[PDB]
């Protein structure tokens, strides 16, 4: 019961 | 004109002290940046034309060569890190901040996607932007009365920035730049644009992707309510991030994962269990996983919404990966559920299915199953009842999976399997 755990061209 | 230049032109004619002449070769050069097949970059960088695209940033005097520049470093700064580290080593960072200022919208706007690019490279470059005082100037440009005035992609464009700003970890954001943007990320978080909405989405994802305080910075704002309201939208490029987020929001505490179910959540997985999209269930029930492990009475919550059998349905057919994390989520409710809610389990159908998962290949969703196991035949023996399932498991052709896994090679398997058939069978 434990808890478990960009880019851009402009064209 | 300016179209299908050769490097040797554009270099030719920004060595030209003659402005226009600049003007036009960097044009050119923002052309060839712009082309959707392979652009230019590494051809454009040993030519050495960043710190002449840099120092053209501050032309005040010529707001063309501003925009086109700021245009050409913008397309180089979307590349390699290599590429973008050439961008920010030409002394880009202060002159975009300051171009953030600019008179010109599109200039302004230029700028806010360059510093997007940056700091989407990394945490470095993330923190060196912020260092540079981009923040203030960038929420600046967002301090108006009503989003709704200003220009659709200039909205779209500086949201996408600041989630930027927030994403990336180790290390995760500052903390003061955090409490900084996150006011600004609530207001927009309320905004009408699908693209403003899912970044903002984003963005809190991204926030919440850490220790319980950085989620209690988050969840202090009021923001879940919200997130939930988004979480049942119709466009799934909202839905996976608000579904991230709260996924993210119940990784924490009891509280943060109360005030989830508060907000109205649990009302949405009827849906996002059996959504057709993969990764929504998987999301969804790995959420699920993270809700059945916290107190009895949230447990209690999840059967009140009827979302056991939901759980049963995902570990029936699903996705593997899906099936895991619903493997995860009855191994979570067994450990921490009572014993009525253990038995309401078995009346929904679940020794089947979780019984059928055991033939998997993979170890750790085995050694779950059989904790499970475990923990259920727990409950039946305070209720006297283990003979009952160990029936059920014979009839559902487990205690054949159980007897073939005394013969796994992982030592755990092995000795919880031996276990379970000294002890039950």
């Amino acid at each position: 019961a434990r808890k478990r755990s960009t880019k851009k061209l402009a064209y | 004109g300016t179209v299908n230049w050769s490097v040797e032109d554009i270099v030719k004619g920004i060595n030209s002290n003659n402005l226009e002449s600049q003007l036009q070769a960097t044009q050119a050069a923002r052309k060839l940046l712009s082309r959707e097949k392979q652009p230019p970059i590494d051809n454009i960088i040993r030519a050495g034309l960043i710190p002449k695209f840099v120092s053209f940033l501050g032309k005040t005097d010529c707001s063309p060569i501003q925009f086109e520049s700021a245009w050409a470093l913008t397309n180089i700064a979307s590349g390699t890190s290599e590429q973008t580290k050439a961008v920010v080593d030409g002394g880009a960072i202060p002159a975009f901040i300051s171009l953030l200022a600019s008179p010109h919208a599109h200039i302004s706007e230029q700028a806010v996607w360059a510093l997007g690019n940056i700091a989407g490279d990394g945490s470095a470059f993330r923190d060196l932007v912020i260092k540079h005082g981009a923040i203030d100037p960038l929420l600046a440009l967002l301090a108006v009365p009503d989003l709704s005035t200003l220009a659709c992609g200039y909205l779209r464009n500086l949201t996408w920035t600041l989630s930027n700003l927030c994403r990336n970890k180790n290390p995760a954001p500052p903390l003061d730049a955090v409490e900084q943007i996150l006011p600004t990320l609530v207001r927009l978080l309320h905004h009408n644009d699908p693209e403003v909405l899912a970044d903002s989405c984003w963005a809190i994802s991204y926030l919440t992707d850490g220790p319980n305080e950085r989620i209690e910075m988050v969840v202090k704002k009021g923001v879940v309510p919200q997130l939930v309201k988004l979480l049942g939208a119709t466009e799934l490029p909202i839905v996976t991030p608000a579904l991230r987020a709260i996924g993210n929001i119940v990784t924490g505490t009891d509280e943060q994962t109360q005030k989830v179910i508060d907000a109205g959540a649990l009302a949405v997985f009827p849906s996002l269990l059996t959504n057709p999209k993969t990764n929504i269930q998987k999301e969804a029930t790995w959420t699920m996983s993270n809700i059945t492990a916290g107190r009895q009475d949230q447990i209690q919550q999840v059967v009140n919404h009827g979302l056991v059998p939901f759980l049963v349905g995902v570990l029936s057919k699903a996705d593997f990966k899906t099936q895991k994390e619903a493997a995860w989520a009855i191994t979570n409710y067994t450990s921490g559920g009572t014993v009525e809610q253990i038995v309401y389990l078995v009346h929904c159908g679940i020794i089947e299915p979780l019984m059928n998962l055991l033939s998997a290949k993979d170890t750790k969703i085995i050694q779950v199953i059989l904790d499970a196991i475990s923990n259920i035949f727990q409950a039946a023996e305070k209720l006297g009842e283990t003979e009952k399932l160990s029936i059920m498991i014979e009839e559902c052709g487990g205690l054949d999976k159980i007897e073939a896994l005394q013969r796994h090679e992982n030592e755990s398997v092995y000795k919880a399997s031996l276990n379970l058939i000294e002890k039950y069978f």
